[PDB]
């Protein structure tokens, strides 16, 4: 372990001592864009440092190349660096060309001090042992995994470090085997950065309703792909909401009251900001459980609505103007008429925040709006950089959406979320009708070669959204065995693909012994190994490890070698 | 054998649960502690007023603590039944510890206290068990049943109540290396709620259930003067507390009277005073407006009230029956009394406790100037009645000689030629004194 | 538990409008109800220097306390205070005491230096002779209060702390304290408080505490008298730790024995004052314990230690009467001495009266020595002779020793005489 | 509210019971019991000491109700018809009979005899004292006295009342020197109100269930009651530093005696305490009082309530803590008799040295426990009380082993501060 849960306050105090000078701005926060959890964590840090008047700079970085370029550009005065959402799975001192002898001051006296401190803050579990164990400059905000599940790796790393006959060589190979089996592991996510920073705030005592709301947003960002993590962290948020809500309950509503509530939040898509029919129709879970992509699915949906006794005219009405008779009986109606179709998991408990008279909104809807703003908010090596520039710019739109004074931007985000879900649904029914997903014995490939609005999928977030749609659809099919999926999308302007190796997941709400063990995404190591040999102009720079940009002509040989690769 | 026999736990400025999950364990001068149930157990939250020296924190709680006590160096938690106490210093250099108190049949911890020299735990039976900062026991003693506790930096003040001995207080200064005692089981003049507890009260029954004796707080002063607040809504200070023979219980504030005289004329009952601390006429107290005596989770701003003697007579105050007018004849006399008591209190800490802020001498000099100004006004008022003996008697308490010269001028101007010679004789006597 | 106004030596309404408020060695106050109000009548027992005067009242003061230079008046509720000095050189004044909701004034007292009024709640407000306030204090709830020339005495009762006496010497500028909030040993009437009594129900309802007088001795020694008919005193008032409580006089057995030693229950005595065992008191026979009728001559009854036993008395035996005289002289010896080294020689007879008291003390020792000689006890005589003070008394003890048929009796007293050298 | 039943009480009081076998008073020297021969009472006075205190019996016709034992006599008395029987064991001092003045409502509650004075209390609140010959010497009035036990020169006068509550008072009467230490201060003894077979009889015998009022081997006052605790005065000489430390807990201790379960037939009747040696009678049966003639009181060490509910294994971590607290509390008690009472038992210095050695041994065990706990601050606090410098060397030796460089240097810093002190 490097920084446990109980000693986050030590890191915060170290940051304050090193860089809380009003003379200059010696603190720089590197945030990974295209990550809602990192966005909420950086918003928390921004508010916390605004309270203590610690001058700081927030830089959205898209890829590892940008991180390296910025660090090279980074001045030596800046003596505190925060990496939010990345950096925990690579040799940062090696990647950034860091040698501790050039950053050490006042070596003496069993202590050491350095002129610059890098605090990595992410949730991807393959901690690089040369970062968590063998470097003092790099300081990792651990969540308790290393101090409990890395004892063997700690011993193996230290023995090899200190040792630089037959028994000695045999034991070295035995220890080196322990390190090797630690690697060759898929990259998962166990915690949410927002929850970690909220734990730090609880240690410092700066918790309030806005920070709790940011924590809820960051945690709810994990419910789509890491539902086990969200279910693990949910009781803590539930306790915090009860702790922070004022005792003056059942009071009259006033234009100033902000209420965090735990009320039934059905697992539909933008239920409060769109019609009930559109909430069922465009839901990922409902689509998986009913197969609405085919023609018979719409008939099933209409039959369900008739069964509940909700007229289609009322069902398609906007949620605000739905008749108060139906809107107040949603719980009873869903209890009576959902287990018939297997949608019992739709009913759920979530967090809903109302700001005075501005109407309710749930964290699930809020994160969809934020994601939409990230995705569509606003010869070959140059236009791609223009895309990176636009993608960085969208981070600030999603950042400004968090402010309560910019609801006119959150509504635009909601509209963009509805449009993007519509486009995702159209492309999904186009893929599943033409049977574009080629089943294999290693990975179910799927390449998007032509169609409409194909420029949406050059963004990694939109491609992951489509992949999550497909994976949710496949997960509820019993015949289809679990298998990694690959999505690609040709970028005509740059003549390059965007391969996004995904991971399968068990059906939502299905809790078993094998469900408890998380599924690990093995595509990162496979991609890196394939790129190391057989130079193919592959661009592996995303913080999301399992996403690469490959030339149009080099895609097929790359996939051939990947098929020959048994790593994944 | 009931009602007052219930030694239900009490902590300074406590609060009942009432009709919600929020409860205030303690409101010291340095912060407050609140508890909320997470539908199965409590989560403690400790906040501090002097943000800049401490940092608030909240932790999960499983034992369901009922007692708390905040110092400038650490806070102590207690339990009513099976009273496992917990002490946690604010700084991380000192490690917090927990201990289990010896519990007997019918026993229940009533109050807890802590001091940088020793930590003291109460007991319904009347035990006086004490430990060091780190939990090692030091001595076990039995006294009258302790019902409340409040400690300053080095001194501990407790009130003992029993159905046979009555309300008896005891102010003991443990000291760094000398356990110098100042009082022991001495009778106290606090009025226990008896008539008001005879099934005639609205919304006060729940609070009286929370605290049977109705004593709201036992906060000290900035100079170590013990103070008492309860149902009678009057502060009780110990003026000459250094000498046990010089024990003095002076009612320094009258909450109901002050509230009435600032409310415009109505005898309002919807205003309740929750004192926190007093520091040289600065009484910090939350003024809750409503039918609920205890405050809510958003603790209101600690509005400050000034000390006022209960010399205000209703007969004199209803001269303008309905900015309540004050009789100028009695207002100056009350200012005289306030200046007198404040000067006496400051002199005790001047030579003994030394300088505290570097301005005690100057404020004492200004207070003495006001003290003699009040004497001059009373002298003029007596001269207005053509009572030369009254003015002569009042002139013997003058401190500054310049005020005595002003008294000479008053005598020579207020149609009293005979007073001139006597005040001049007093001044000439003061020449050699 | 109920609190109602009361003054030292206070009398209840009874059946006549003429009600007396306070008895003093220099005066007394009687109130007459003229169908609308109580007219204050003040009359002095002293020489013509203290001139009797009467006036008309409208406020109806229910409290009174006389002194050597003025008398204070007040009421329980809305208790305006009017301390009118006896001398006409000091003009009187009127002022209104602060009061709370339901608060009542229980007792009043006056001092040459200050004036102090008690409250039911327990306030100890102190003023001056001209009405200007000086200090306000709080103690246990007061039921009665008495003030001397330089010191004051108050008794505090509450439903929890109960009876407790407070001794304070405010003085001109010296606040000498000796006993604060200390419990008092006076036994509250329990059998007498029962709802079955003859000619006493009115007083018990008016004064549930049962205390009748709270005056002082000549030397400022507090005296306590109540329905228990026991005269309490502060033996060692100078030392709070060494302070005692000796019943100087028991009214009941004294009035039982003076007439003929037979049974009697109508010789109730109202105490007036005390000055070196000159316990002047009202001797009224009948069903009017309080002086409802005009007070008779305050005839004196000297104190007597409660050593008398009913079995040995049911005339006085001469062998043990001198023992009681010995005990009285012994207990009064320190009482007479204290004035000499504390209050000075003010009466002027302290030296001669103390010499006479010590002479009688050693004479009683000699008489008990002869009695023990008749008992043929060497140890008793030796123990009694240990306390001999006068050398001539010791020589008389030696002379008795050689006569009372005892050889060992002589040698011990001779050794004691040698020790005197 | 009419609770005024102040029945007479004596140390180690015993109810009559179904039979006539009732103990008047039981002391360490001997026990006094009673039996009725259908017409009168027979008083059996025995002695547990050496044959010098020979057992003697006398026929009683007055029906004595109270008794008191002494090294030079024994007193007897009865509740009604106040009479006195201080009949000394030695024939050199002639026995005398004195008549106690009895009044209506008045009843004798307690008696106390000393070699220099004999004192009897009453429910009225009197402190009558008589000389060795029974002649009265000084009568004092206090709060209603219900218990009165005295040492050779010290008396622990306890006064109780409905309007005054419990109130202890310890005073020095002496042969001719009157000194006072504690007067009228309340005591924390617990009135039994929750509490029945064989219990209601004893409650009718005594209201507050006091068992005994014996003193220590060095004259330290002690009180034992229904709560089954011993109340000792560490700084009895100092009034402002008075301490009431619990010493033993019979109810708590009796749990682990039988089997660690709830037992009700192994009741304890303590007699006296002398340096951690308390002799107690292990009465077995439904009746609390010993119906049979009193057997030898089994010795038992003192244990203040440090144990917790959560032959029986005792935690060594808390066992040595309890021994530490015992040594600490007994250290000042042993030093009390040094400068004032001196050496009389010939072992005070040796027992003091052994107690100090055990005190520092418990200190060392606590230091080892804290070192195991790895608490630097706890060890630093524990190192501030080491008495013997050799124990300090042992602490240094432990410090160099308990894996703490700072521990070694801080213990050596304290030791070097002790080097030049």
């Amino acid at each position: 372990m490097y920084y446990g849960i109980s000693q986050f306050s030590e890191a915060y105090n170290k940051i304050l001592r090193n860089s809380s000078s009003h003379s200059s701005c010696q603190l720089v926060i590197f945030v990974s864009c295209l990550n809602i959890d990192a966005l909420c964590a950086t918003k928390m840090l921004s508010l916390l440092f605004k309270k203590q008047l610690v001058q700081s700079q927030i830089v959205p970085i898209f890829g590892y190349s940008e991180l390296r370029r910025h660090y090279s550009q980074l001045d030596d005065n800046i003596n505190s660096l925060l990496l939010v959402g990345f950096g925990g799975v690579i040799d940062l001192e090696a990647f950034l060309e860091i040698d501790p002898q050039e950053y050490v001051i006042d070596t003496d006296s069993g202590e050491q001090s350095f002129r610059r401190d890098i605090y990595v803050l992410d949730a991807h579990r393959p901690w690089n042992l040369d970062n968590i164990f063998g470097s003092q400059i790099i300081q990792c905000f651990d969540d308790g995994t290393v101090d409990d599940t890395l004892g063997e790796q700690k011993e193996a790393y230290y023995k090899l470090l200190e040792l630089d006959r037959k028994q000695r060589k045999k034991q070295i190979h035995e220890y080196e085997g322990v390190l090797e089996e630690y690697y060759s592991q898929g990259t998962t996510v166990v915690n949410s950065i927002s929850a970690q920073i909220y734990s730090l705030l609880s240690a410092i005592g700066e918790t309030n309703l806005s920070n709790l709301w940011l924590n809820i947003l960051g945690t709810t960002s994990l419910d789509i792909a890491y539902a086990q993590v969200y279910n693990r962290l949910y009781p803590l948020l539930q306790d915090e909401v009860k702790r922070l809500t004022p005792s003056s309950r059942n009071s009259v509503k006033t234009p100033d009251t902000l209420t965090l509530n735990i009320q039934p939040d059905y697992y539909l898509f933008l239920l409060r900001h769109s019609s009930l029919y559109d909430s069922f129709y465009y839901s990922n879970y409902v689509n998986a459980k009913l197969s609405l992509w085919n023609e018979n699915g719409k008939k099933r949906l209409h039959k369900m609505f008739a069964r509940m006794g909700i007229p289609l005219s009322t069902a398609q009405e906007t949620w605000l103007y739905m008749d108060h008779s139906i809107k107040r009986e949603l719980g009873i109606i869903f209890d009576k008429n959902l287990d018939r179709y297997g949608l019992q998991d739709i009913i759920r408990d979530g967090f809903v925040r109302t700001l005075g008279y501005r109407g309710s909104i749930s964290a699930s809807e809020f994160v969809e709006a934020l994601t939409a703003l990230l995705e569509v908010g606003n010869n070959s090596a140059q236009k791609l950089t223009n895309l990176r520039k636009r993608w960085v710019s969208n981070f600030w739109l999603s950042w400004d959406a968090l402010d309560d004074r910019k609801v006119e931007l959150l509504n635009r985000g909601i509209q963009l979320a509805q449009d993007l879900q519509r486009a995702i649904f159209n492309t999904g029914v186009a893929i599943l009708e033409k049977k574009l997903i080629k089943h294999l014995r290693i990975y179910r490939l799927c390449v998007l070669q032509d169609g409409p609005d194909l420029d949406l999928y050059r963004n990694p977030l939109t491609l992951l959204r489509l992949g999550n749609w497909l994976i949710e659809c496949c997960a509820e099919s019993e015949d289809k065995q679990l298998l990694p999926m690959v999505l690609a999308s040709i970028d005509e302007n740059t003549d390059t693909y965007l391969v996004a190796g995904l991971t399968p997941r068990y059906p939502r709400g299905l809790d078993t012994i094998h469900t408890k063990k998380p599924i690990l995404n093995n595509f990162s190591m496979a991609f890196q190994q394939i790129t190391a040999e057989t130079d193919a102009k592959v661009r592996i720079d995303n913080f999301e490890s399992s996403i690469i940009e490959i030339r149009r002509e080099d895609l097929s040989p790359f996939l051939e070698k990947l098929t020959l690769s048994g790593l994944l | 054998n009931t009602g007052k026999f219930r030694y239900m736990p009490f902590s300074p400025a406590g609060t009942p649960f009432g009709f919600t999950d929020r409860r205030y364990l303690t409101m010291n001068e340095v912060g407050y502690v609140s508890t909320v149930k997470n539908s199965e157990q409590y989560s403690i939250t400790v906040s501090f007023f002097d943000v800049g020296r401490f940092r608030e924190y909240h932790f999960e709680d499983l034992f369901g603590y009922d007692l708390c006590f905040l110092n400038e160096k650490g806070t102590l938690f207690g339990q009513s039944k099976t009273g496992q106490i917990q002490y946690r210093p604010h700084d991380s250099i000192h490690s917090n510890w927990t201990k289990i108190i010896p519990l007997q049949a019918g026993e229940r911890i009533t109050s807890v206290a802590a001091t940088p020299v020793r930590v003291i735990v109460g007991t319904s039976l009347g035990y006086f068990r004490s430990f060091n900062q780190f939990g090692v026991p030091f001595a076990v003693e039995k006294t009258s049943p302790i019902v409340a506790l409040t400690a300053q930096n080095y001194r501990v003040f407790s009130v003992h109540y029993s159905q046979f001995h009555g309300l008896s207080y005891s102010l003991s200064e443990l000291g760094t290396s000398s356990k110098r005692y100042y009082k022991r089981e001495c009778p106290l003049p606090m009025s226990l709620p008896n008539i008001n507890s005879d099934m005639k009260k609205d919304a006060n029954l729940d609070y009286y259930n929370f605290n049977p004796m109705g004593i709201k707080s036992l906060f000290f002063s900035s100079y170590g003067d013990p103070c008492i607040f309860g149902s009678d809504n009057t502060l009780l200070l110990l003026s000459k507390w250094r000498s046990p023979e010089e024990s003095k219980w002076l009612p320094i504030l009258d909450s109901n009277m002050e509230i009435w005289k600032m409310s415009g004329g109505k005898e309002t009952t919807d205003i309740h005073v929750w004192p926190l601390a007093l520091a040289y006429d600065t009484l910090n107290c939350i003024l809750v407006k409503g039918k609920h005596i205890w405050p809510e989770f958003p603790l209101p701003l600690p509005s400050e009230m000034e000390i006022r003697m209960p010399v205000f007579v209703k007969s004199k105050l209803l001269e303008e029956n309905k900015e309540i007018q004050i009789p100028v004849s009695m207002a100056a006399e009350e200012e005289y009394l306030r200046s007198k008591v404040l000067s006496e209190l400051l002199t005790d800490t001047l030579e003994n406790d030394g300088e505290m802020y570097g301005n005690e001498n100057e404020v004492l000099a200004a207070l003495n100037g006001a003290y003699d100004k009040a004497l001059l006004r009373l002298f003029a008022s007596a001269c207005s009645d053509q009572n030369v003996e009254k003015a002569l008697s009042l002139a013997h308490e003058l401190k500054q000689d310049r005020a005595l010269t002003a008294a000479v001028k008053i005598s020579e101007r207020a149609e009293l030629p005979s007073l001139v010679k006597k005040i001049n004789n007093i001044r000439e006597a003061r020449y050699e004194q």
